[PDB]
């Protein structure tokens, strides 16, 4: 007659009352992602608000349960994240508003378009207008409209939205028993009650930084690299002390400098790998891409998808007889039913993810067994992570001429290997410095260090110091150019994207090192080697019973991030960053301006 | 020459809920039990005390072919010495339990868009099941210490909740329909044999 035992009793209830509640949110939810209709959506928003109009009904029930007289962890971690009061313990009235603001910022994100001034006849939106140019053209005045244009007509809009968001999300914050809304979202990363494996908000920030500092060397030579490569294609305008442009990154706001590797290449004249073609020659689909991922895991001691996984997963674009929302999900709606939403075609890039979001599955029905609370990954940065190294090892031409992809007389070569290490850097390490930059930028508005009216001079400041990018034309406090992300303008958090990063190096370096490999770690291929499944598999199937810090430690060996594995994965292209930067500089100046 | 009405249980029409399990007596007749292992259409077959090697060759006082319907994963508390939801509140196999489990997926007939919510289960009970013992109680679940009165609240639950069969539903919670045999001996005439 514990307490203990009375709220065992009530997650019992929980469980079985949530799992069909939650199911016909989800099936209801699908039924709309593939057929979209105005009643599907009706069909979607009323299983929904049910949905979550039960999850209110029992959290406040749950508040009934003190945690203070209760001593089992996984009780505990099951009745936190019911007990969460979250957006209801603010007003019934500037709830309302505050969710008006996240629909209306959502919206003008997602319908903002701009035209040219010298054609106005076509009006291009972010997707596919805009993104298009900012990946694909070399003209330095277009990328400067596309990219001045954005922020000019739609991040101004979200300005006046954006300072009413910060002050209800912070009213809401702490409410909860938060510093700020910041603070709010580093709790995903707290660990209470585990001596040993204890972790509390402010030592992500401390550890975020630690690590960060330990990369700017690498990220150094990679930005000078492409920094004298950028000034042969823009020599007018580039500058070889000065930041970076950032309207010249690859896309709109710079987090990736991957579409860069046509600009800086070391050996473009050497074969890319680039198995798109081959595909489209061996007459490859939707299924066979996925049904050669389904191998990849079944090689390593994982099982096979679900029956239901290839009858209700839509895997290609419908077919013109419905419209989707294409954008690549895998999906865990209970009652053990798993599905992937993708539009696949055949391209290399979309057999990567297959095996990204297949990834999802398998940590998806892994922790199946664990509570439905619980059925979740260790952090938010966990599920991301283990569905990149599935891509990582499924990339390299160890796995590309195993599946009968590449032709075997491939020039696998020191120069071919560090054209692929380049390609991954400008996606990987490029975005580190993005990332970490715009969250603390976050970080520092909902605590209250940066004023309301000093809000862009303090975003530029840290974008020339911290990134080393310049903006192209000065921007004033109408601005809100953070906004004009889609993370930021739709209530996201995104330092989960930084420790997604060095997770998945720890893992990759963890899984190889019980895979039997030799050589680099780069050229790793983690399949056919159960050995290193099961190694994996002692923490998907935890999910989130466990705390991140000790699930860590079940594959890496260590208890906290580290950025070791992640500086080991790039340094034959380390080095040969530092004697190709010998006669450049290395770092930048944050006087410097393209509009002096 | 009376055959054992082994088509009445299970191609019976409609199926009983575990907690309030069905049991049908068979004595006086011929069972053919080899017919039922040369099926191949069983999801599972497995016995305890009897083998299914052909061994209609003995004879039973008195048979049980008791009926219900569960979940995938819960067909395995079916079994000597077992515990869960239903091994312990809803139906429970004895230690030296002498028989034979017989199941089969049921989701081409149990199962419906929308949700089939007909059959249901035991969730809570002050005290495990005894062997072969059945409660179709509906009181209420005193959780706390406090007096329910005969109603739902805090710490106050109705013990019986209902099944969410769906078609898109895994394996592991689709509807299988269980029929167990539990076969009998004292120093009695002896009833059915079955050549
Ligand atoms: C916290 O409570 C859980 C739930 O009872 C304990 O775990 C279980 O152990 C029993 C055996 O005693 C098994 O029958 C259950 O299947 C287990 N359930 C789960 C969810 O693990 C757990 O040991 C308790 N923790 C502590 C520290 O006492
Ligand atoms: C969630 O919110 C409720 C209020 O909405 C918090 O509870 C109050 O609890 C104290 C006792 O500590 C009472 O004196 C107040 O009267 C309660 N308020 C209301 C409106 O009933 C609760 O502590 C919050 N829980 C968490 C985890 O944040
Ligand atoms: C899409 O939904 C409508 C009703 O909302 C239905 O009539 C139609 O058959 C569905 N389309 C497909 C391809 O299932
Ligand atoms: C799926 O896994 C089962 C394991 O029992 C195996 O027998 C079967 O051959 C596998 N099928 C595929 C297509 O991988
Ligand atoms: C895995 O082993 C099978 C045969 O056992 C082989 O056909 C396949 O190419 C191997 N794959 C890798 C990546 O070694
Ligand atoms: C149930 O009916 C099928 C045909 O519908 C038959 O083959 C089977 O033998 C029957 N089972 C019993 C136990 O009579
Ligand atoms: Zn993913």
């Amino acid at each position: 007659s514990t307490i203990e035992e009375q709220a065992k009793t009530f997650l019992d209830k929980f469980n079985h009352e949530a799992e069909d509640l939650f199911y016909q949110s989800s099936l209801a939810s699908w039924n709309y992602n593939t057929n979209i209709t105005e009643e599907n959506v009706q069909n979607m928003n009323n299983a929904g608000d049910k949905w979550s109009a039960f999850l209110k009904e029992q959290s406040t029930l749950a508040q009934m349960y003190p945690l203070q007289e209760i001593q089992n962890l996984t009780v505990k971690l099951q009745l936190q994240a019911l007990q969460q009061n979250g957006s209801s313990v603010l007003s019934e009235d500037k709830s309302k508003r505050l969710n008006t603001i996240l629909n209306t910022m959502s919206t003008i994100y997602s319908t903002g378009k701009v035209c040219n001034p010298d054609n106005p006849q076509e009006c291009l939106l972010l997707e596919p207008g805009l993104n298009e140019i900012m990946a694909n053209s070399l003209d330095y005045n277009e990328r400067l409209w596309a990219w001045e244009s954005w922020r000019s007509e739609v991040g101004k809009q979200l300005r006046p939205l954006y300072e009413e968001y910060v002050v209800l999300k912070n009213e809401m914050a702490r409410a909860n028993h938060y510093e700020d809304y910041g603070d709010y979202w580093r709790g995903d990363y707290e660990v209470n009650g585990v001596d040993g494996y204890d972790y509390s908000r402010g030592q992500l920030i401390e550890d975020v930084e630690h690590t960060f500092e330990e990369i700017k060397p690498l990220y150094e030579h990679l930005h000078a690299y492409v920094r004298a490569k950028l000034m042969n294609a823009y020599p007018s305008y580039i500058s070889p002390i000065g930041c970076l442009p950032a309207h010249l990154l690859g896309d709109m706001w710079g987090r990736f400098w991957t579409n860069l590797y046509s600009l800086t290449v070391p050996f473009g004249q050497k074969p890319n790998i680039d198995v798109t073609d081959a595909m489209v020659d061996q007459a490859w689909d939707a299924q066979r891409i996925f049904k050669e991922a389904e191998k990849f895991f079944v090689s390593v001691g994982l099982p096979n998808m679900t029956q239901g996984f290839w009858e209700n997963s839509m895997l290609t674009d419908p077919g013109n007889v419905q419209k989707a929302v294409c954008h690549p999900t895998a999906w865990d709606l209970g009652k053990g039913d798993f599905r992937i939403l993708m539009c696949t075609k055949v391209t290399m890039d979309d057999f990567l993810t297959a095996h990204h979001e297949m990834g999802h599955i398998q940590y998806d029905m892994a922790y199946a067994a664990q509570p439905f609370l619980l059925r979740n990954g260790a952090n938010e940065g966990f599920h991301e992570a283990v569905g990149e190294i599935m891509s990582l090892s499924a990339a390299t031409p160890k796995h590309l001429k195993s599946i009968g992809l590449l032709s075997p007389d491939f020039q696998e070569d020191n120069e071919t290997e560090i054209n692929f290490l380049l390609k991954q850097a400008l996606t990987i390490v490029g975005t580190l410095p993005f990332t970490y930059m715009l969250e603390k930028w976050r970080w520092m508005v909902f605590k209250g260090e940066i004023p309301k009216d000093q809000w862009m001079k303090k975003w530029w400041e840290m974008k020339r110091e911290i990134v080393g990018v310049v903006e192209p034309v000065p921007h004033d406090e109408t601005y809100c150019d953070p906004a004009s992300l889609f993370h930021v303008s739709n209530d996201y958090s995104f330092i989960r994207y930084y420790t997604r990063t060095l997770y998945q190096f720890q893992f990759q370096e963890a899984l190889c090192q019980a895979a039997k490999h030799e050589g680099p770690l780069h050229k790793c291929d983690i399949s056919n080697s159960t050995e290193a499944g099961q190694k994996l598999f002692n923490m998907l199937r935890l999910g989130k019973s466990e705390p991140w810090t000790l699930a860590l430690e079940n594959v890496v060996g260590a208890k906290n991030m580290n950025v070791r594995p992640l500086l080991n994965y790039f340094e034959p292209l380390f080095t040969w960053l530092k004697d190709q930067n010998k006669n450049s500089f290395v770092g930048w100046s944050t006087d410097w301006s393209p509009y002096a | 020459t009376n055959l054992c009405p082994f088509g009445e249980v299970f191609n019976a029409t409609t199926f009983a809920s575990v907690y309030a399990w069905n049991r049908k007596r068979i004595s006086n007749c011929v069972a053919d039990y080899s017919v039922l292992y040369n099926s191949t259409s069983f999801s599972t077959f497995k016995c305890y005390g009897v083998s299914p090697t052909k061994l209609n060759d003995l004879c039973f006082t008195n048979v049980y072919a008791d009926s219900f319907v569960i979940t995938g994963d819960e067909v395995r508390q079916i079994a000597p010495g077992q515990t869960g939801k239903i091994a312990d509140y809803n139906y429970k196999l004895p230690d030296d339990f002498t028989g034979c489990v017989i199941a089969w997926n049921s989701k081409h007939i149990d199962a419906k868009e929308g949700g089939n919510f007909n059959y249901l289960y035991r969730l809570f009970r002050k005290a495990n099941l005894k062997p072969f013992e059945r409660d179709i109680s509906t009181e209420i679940y005193q959780a706390g210490s406090k007096p329910c009165n005969g109603q739902t609240g805090l710490n106050c639950y109705y013990p019986l909740y209902r099944y969410g069969f769906y078609p898109t539903d895994g394996v592991g919670h689709q509807p299988y329909r269980v029929v167990v045999l539990s076969f009998e001996l004292l120093n009695a005439p002896a009833t059915v044999c079955g050549p």
